[PDB]
């Protein structure tokens, strides 16, 4: 299949939410984008059967100058005989640069160079901004403070994600992400917080770096197999599970909106011995349409 | 035996085990005693188990017997982490969370306490085996037996699935157990360490795989969606009842002397039962009403240490409200400080700081007793007298939520307490927040994190105060920032009647720039000012020089916040 | 199928514009400011209330003003069509700010005489300065092509209360004051012709 | 740092008088360069209002009449004298009409502030 | 409809203006009270809060204030629905909204003109009641031939006020006229004169064409 680089470049401060409005996050996880493309493809008036059966793109992860990060492989680590403060240092490193990640699946770090390359994310700042409610103050009422969190990019860093399909599948992702440029990605993308410009290219580096065979497989997105294949990947395996929450969004789907049923999925990063591809679970119930929640797979190769 | 063994400790825990001179001082004869039981109490569960029928023929009687039994692998070292703690009492929203805080933290410790409580009622055991519990982590020495080994395992798939079924992915408890041969906890052969380390690497792997495969396919498999929360940490699977508050959110509502784990109370514990906080007469009333209920003390009791302070809860009018009582103040900007403070290296203070030569089992059984005993009870001595409520406490992990000014005061205060206490050998690293009133709980813990991350950058002896640029020195803040500048600056202000809080917004307008024409303006808001003229000449150098400038602005900044109307 | 007009243009203060914080340093009253850059901001947020309660002021919840800037009632969940982006200070004021040697916000200094003992109460208040000029960034989205002039109409009536009005501060005591200069209106996606369209 | 160097330089006491007293080039106070600060303030006005690179002909005739006034309060009081003969304050009056650029007489105005600021500080 | 009225003119000073600010200039003067300036154009401003303030006071003395006032929300109810109200529960909207008068055009080419300085430096002093002896002061103060462009906006919330409102504003400026507007007005400054240009309904199908202020 066609793989394509997408880096978003972020024009205004970005409100990414985990659980509440006032939490800030750096990045989203291949689900939230998803809704976005669901949602941008049913304004468009567009086909939601190539999105639905074959897109496979990942989550969003840091990038600045002349380095691309993904994400820390859960690999068991031998660490400094010596320290065990090391493995501190290594649970708080995060992303790897592109570059170093062969080294860091071999080892071959220390705990002050991974610090060192924890350190050397340059993907800006967040910040909490309070904002008032005064709609209550006209019928003899007080005015509701209400803090909503933001996340600013450095002016050379920004997101990035890989989106792997058929040509007519990166078309549509491409259409599909020039609208999404204007309707902005985030959680207050009405109130100004999620602005952002996409350019969309094929990557010669990251093309490579996913050619490479290894013996272990990495997850890139948020996924999770069914009962078929996690009766068999599960074996020697080491993983992450997130609670995938949230709320519908969305006009026809009730008259009030309701929480879509809590999912779990395995975080980016997860080492597999044994490879699965994800389904696209339907995370809604009793609903007028099916709210649909990815967990497809985007698999990385790696040598431990 | 248990009444026997708080006893012991009450007395002995400053006796030394060893008279000789010579000899190192290090273990008392508390310390030494409790190993001495615990490894009593293994060897005889393995001899049993092996059916031994004379134990001076099995290892006194030609003397190659007890050389033999200490290669052998007769013990186990055993240790249970709890995952999700820190997330668990901090990711909480609402006006109910600021009452809620300390009220979660203590029902996780308690809840720990009875894990680890069950697991040695199950290997009928004291808790002399008990080597080491702190922030959630609690590590014990049992015996090798294979009845041992069978109840690990069932304890282990018994709190895993309780943990599921209450808190599904909140809260998780892993336990890995390595053998453990007599020689290593003598370390004649200088592989305590190494054991240590294997078990925490085991420790670790099961962290990695911590859910089985029917249990990630119920955990994925819902009938029907909440469509109703809990206000703080929301959670739709559970029946909310009526004001949005969850059946374990409403409880620990009700618990904010002893603590009380019986068939009935408030919140839910495991193996069936249930904490609730009941006066002394009431609790005995609860243990004669109700058999086999475990009963503990705060600092039939099992006394548990952990640090309590918390000054609303001293004061009637201040009970009502546990922090917004802290945040009124007459004169001074309406705030609050949050510390999150971690000993630097504690593991390798563990590993590496005890000499190959001095490692053994009973000194790190005394290490981990004084970092606790430090931790948990002199903890609130040292805050007596400050606006200050402690969330946690153990040093791998502290929260002191309170007024700014009394918490960084109380900072340094702690910092010379462990400068005093550890002798040196140990630094901890500070981050100091100041937040206002109604900011969220999870965002005053996360920032004040990532403070405390910048904090044990380079040297880990630093403490990060409010903005991440503010990154200094114990040594810097205490004489240079406070002492040196900003009590001068107090002196000179006070004596006027605005008490500045209008020349000191000047003065940071032209500490901001970096044009010498900014230099030379503020030389002449000095003159103005009309200050005495050395104060004005030490004002004009320290904005001169630099890594004097930061102190001089911090100065003023904290001097801007004590005087807010 | 679905268009989004993207609307680009400056505000220019006419006196200083004060969108305080509640949450650089101790600074009395101090405006927001981009985390980043340090740069003062107009939050979307704040041109989108005044937006909405000028509509709702001259209008006078109305059909219109849920079509606008979005709804979610029961049996009213609209999604808002008007995405007001922060206005961030413009390149060409920052310069023009550098050269003369100009500060970017000024400090306005305040009084309250208490009406029982003639006191003044002084008092501080950072305010842009009115030479600052803000990019501002707002898309529409045609959700009903029938709708949309309608629509612009309201957000010219809006616009033009605004411009006499004032912007987040203290408005009645002078602050905040400003001026629309609409550069552009374009529609990036779709093809909804908007060439006819034009705020003010 | 021109300014705090001759400032400092030209710094003295009244160690004659016996009583604690700073003295500045042989007695100058701000009373008397008001008349030629207030002058100076004037052209500094002028030259902020017109938007040109280049001084305009009025701001190079004020300057010449600053320079006349210099010369006027040089001679009206000795501690002035000293002060602009020690500060070249008229010779760079003069290298500024020479240069006739706003970015120049904007320097010789920080100039002349940081010169007023720091004797107004050491005083 | 919602209806907006503007007002627009000029503020005449007929004596010297000192409305005190944190002033900053290049070699800055002895004086310890300069004129509150526009930082863009550094010419001498009058904000209006202090138009708003000195009016509302004006106005709220005329009309009469409740003994024992320790607030501005316990003024008359024509006070407050004028100027705007922040009592808790009965919060009123400011009806007038008084912008900065900025130096005008006009007084700015009257003196680029006749070289004069847009600002004075009045030499005052102090005769103290024991000693006799006179404490030189400096006040900074805006030359008597200096006018500022003013802009009010009234918003129509309720029509048939409208009327008594605006005879509210027009004895409001009539007591201005006649008072002085922020500085030491009692010793001679400050002294004030309204040249209304225009009164004209920006906003709304209201009409102010009979409505006059002064």
């Amino acid at each position: 299949l066609v793989v394509k680089l997408v880096k978003l470049t972020f024009k205004s401060p970005v409100h990414f939410g985990m659980k509440r409005l006032s939490d800030s996050n750096h990045t989203i996880a291949a689900d939230t984008l998803f809704s976005a493309l669901i949602i941008e493809a049913l304004q468009q008036q567009l086909e939601l059967s190539h999105l639905l059966n074959n897109l496979v793109i990942t989550d969003l992860f840091p990038y600045n100058k002349t380095s691309y990060f993904l994400p820390k492989p859960l690999i068991r680590i031998e660490g400094k005989k010596g320290d065990e403060s090391g493995y501190k240092a290594f649970k708080k490193l995060t992303y790897i640069p592109v570059e170093n990640y062969s080294e860091y699946l071999r080892g071959e770090i220390d705990s002050l160079e991974a610090s060192k390359i924890a350190e050397s994310l340059n993907l800006g700042k967040a910040s909490l901004s309070t904002k008032v409610s005064l709609q209550a103050v006209d019928h003899n009422g007080e005015s509701e403070p209400y803090s909503v969190g933001n996340f600013t990019f450095y002016p050379e860093s920004g997101l990035y994600f890989l989106a792997k399909g058929n040509a007519d599948t990166i078309g549509q992702l491409e259409i599909l992400m020039h609208a999404l440029q204007y309707s902005g990605i985030g959680g207050k993308r009405s109130a100004g917080y999620g602005q952002f410009r996409c350019t969309i290219e094929d990557s010669g580096k990251f093309d490579s770096l996913l050619s490479q065979t290894g013996n272990i497989a990495i997850l890139l997105s948020s996924a999770m197999a069914s009962d078929e294949e996690l009766v068999d990947c599960l074996e020697d395996a080491r993983y992450l599970l997130k609670k995938r929450t949230g709320f519908v969004q969305s006009k026809t789907y009730a008259d009030q909106l309701v929480k879509k049923k809590d999912f779990y999925a395995f975080s980016a990063g997860s080492t597999f011995y044994q490879k699965f591809n994800g389904k696209i679970f339907d995370v809604s119930d009793n609903g007028r349409h099916s709210v649909y929640r990815y967990a497809k797979a985007f698999w990385l190769e790696g040598k431990i | 035996f248990s009444s026997l063994l708080q006893w012991t400790e009450s007395l002995w825990s400053y006796i030394p085990s060893s008279t000789d001179t010579n000899q190192v001082m290090d273990v008392s004869l508390y310390d030494h005693s409790k190993i001495t039981c615990a490894i009593a109490s293994c060897i005889y569960d393995y001899l049993t188990e092996m059916n031994c029928v004379n134990y001076r023929k099995e290892l006194f009687s030609p003397y190659e017997k007890t050389k033999q039994f200490y290669q052998e692998d007769v013990f186990l070292l055993v240790s249970l982490d709890m995952s999700g703690i820190q997330d668990f009492i901090y990711n909480i929203s609402g006006s109910k969370a600021l009452k809620s805080l300390r009220s979660r933290s203590f029902y996780l410790e308690t809840m720990l306490e009875s894990l680890v409580d069950d697991l040695l009622s199950d290997l009928e055991l004291s808790r002399a085996n008990l080597l080491y519990t702190g922030g959630g982590h609690a590590y014990l020495l049992l015996p090798n037996t294979e009845r041992a080994r069978d109840v690990l395992a069932s304890f282990e798939g018994e709190m895993k699935e309780w943990f599921i079924k209450i808190f599904k992915t909140d809260l998780s408890v892993a336990i890995a157990y390595k053998a453990c041969t007599g020689e290593d906890l003598m370390n004649s052969n200088g592989t305590y360490s190494d054991l240590w380390q294997t078990v925490s690497r085991k420790l670790s792997d099961k962290k990695a795989h911590k859910y089985s495969l029917n249990e990630i396919k119920l955990f994925n498999s819902t009938i029907h969606a909440g469509t109703q929360e809990c206000k703080e940490c929301l959670r739709s699977d559970i029946d909310i009842s009526e004001d949005s508050l969850c059946k374990i959110c409403e409880g620990i509502i009700a618990i904010s002397s002893f603590f009380v784990v019986s068939p009935e109370g408030k919140v839910p514990l495991p193996r069936n039962r249930y904490l609730s906080v009941e006066n002394q007469d009431g609790a005995e009333r609860k243990i004669k009403m109700n058999k086999e209920t475990r009963i503990y003390s705060k600092n039939l009791v099992t006394n548990l240490w952990m640090c309590d302070y918390d000054f609303s809860t001293l004061n009637p009018e201040t009970k009502k409200q546990g922090i917004a009582s802290y945040v009124n103040r007459e004169v001074g900007i309406p705030r609050l400080g949050v510390l999150r403070a971690d000993i630097d290296n504690l593991g390798t203070t563990f590993i590496k700081g005890i000499p190959e030569q001095y490692r053994s089992i009973s000194r790190t059984a005394t290490l981990s007793r004084q970092l606790s005993m430090f931790f948990k009870f002199e903890l609130s001595n040292i805050l007596k007298g400050a606006r200050i409520s402690v969330i946690y406490s153990g040093g791998d992990d502290l929260f002191l939520i309170g007024a700014w000014d009394d918490v960084i005061s109380k900072a340094l205060v702690l910092r010379k307490a462990f400068t005093r206490f550890s002798a040196g050998k140990l630094t901890f690293s500070a981050g100091i927040g100041m937040y206002p009133v109604k900011y969220p709980i999870s965002k005053m813990a996360s920032e004040t994190g990532v403070l405390e991350d910048l904090a044990k950058r380079g040297e880990k002896n630093q403490v990060a105060l409010w903005n991440d640029s503010k990154v200094f020195g114990w040594s810097q803040l205490e004489e240079q920032i406070l002492k040196e500048k900003m009590i001068p600056l107090q002196e000179a202000l006070t004596n006027s009647q605005e008490h500045g809080k209008s020349f000191l917004y000047k003065m940071l307008e032209l500490l901001r720039n970096e044009d010498q024409i900014n230099i030379a303006r503020l030389a002449y808001l000095l003159a103005r000012s009309s200050l005495s003229e050395e104060l004005t000449q030490s004002i004009f150098a320290w904005s001169q020089n630099k890594q004097q400038k930061v102190e001089l602005i911090t100065a003023i900044e904290y001097l801007v916040y004590q005087i807010r109307e | 199928m679905y268009s989004k007009i993207r609307i680009v243009g400056k505000i220019d203060v006419l006196t200083g514009l004060h969108i305080g914080g509640g949450g650089i340093g101790a600074i009395a009253s101090p405006v927001v400011r981009d985390p980043y850059s340090r740069l003062p901001i107009i939050p979307g947020s704040s041109i989108k209330g005044k937006m909405r309660s000028l509509l709702a002021k001259h209008i006078g919840d109305a059909p219109e003003i849920l079509r606008l800037f979005g709804s979610s009632q029961k049996g009213a969940i609209q999604s808002s069509r008007l995405q007001i982006s922060d206005a961030f200070f413009s390149k060409a004021s920052q310069e023009e700010f550098d050269k003369k040697d100009l500060a970017y916000t000024e400090t306005k200094f305040e009084n309250t005489i208490s009406r029982l003992t003639a006191v003044a109460n002084p008092r501080q208040i950072e305010r842009v300065t009115r030479g600052a000029s803000f990019d501002f960034h707002i898309i529409y989205n045609v959700e009903n092509i029938n709708e949309v002039m309608a629509d612009f109409e309201n957000i010219k009536t809006a616009i033009h209360l605004l411009e006499n009005d004032y912007l987040g501060g203290g408005g009645t005591r002078g602050n905040g004051r400003i001026r629309f200069v609409i550069d552009s209106i374009d529609t990036v996606v779709g093809d909804f012709d908007s060439s006819n369209l034009s705020i003010k | 740092n021109f300014a705090r160097k001759v400032v400092e330089e030209n710094k003295r006491v009244k160690d004659n008088r016996g009583r604690q007293e700073i003295v500045l080039f042989n007695g100058l106070t701000t009373s008397k360069l008001r008349n030629l600060l207030e002058l100076i303030n004037h052209v500094y006005t002028k030259v902020y209002n017109s938007d040109d690179t280049t001084l305009s002909e009025d701001v190079r005739d004020e300057l010449e009449y600053l320079k006349v006034k210099f010369a006027y309060e040089s001679g009206r009081e000795p501690a002035v004298r000293t002060f602009i003969e020690k500060t070249y304050v008229d010779k760079l009056v003069d290298v500024v009409l020479k240069k006739n650029t706003k970015k120049i007489f904007l320097d010789y105005c920080k100039y002349f502030e940081a010169l007023v600021a720091y004797a107004k500080f050491y005083r």
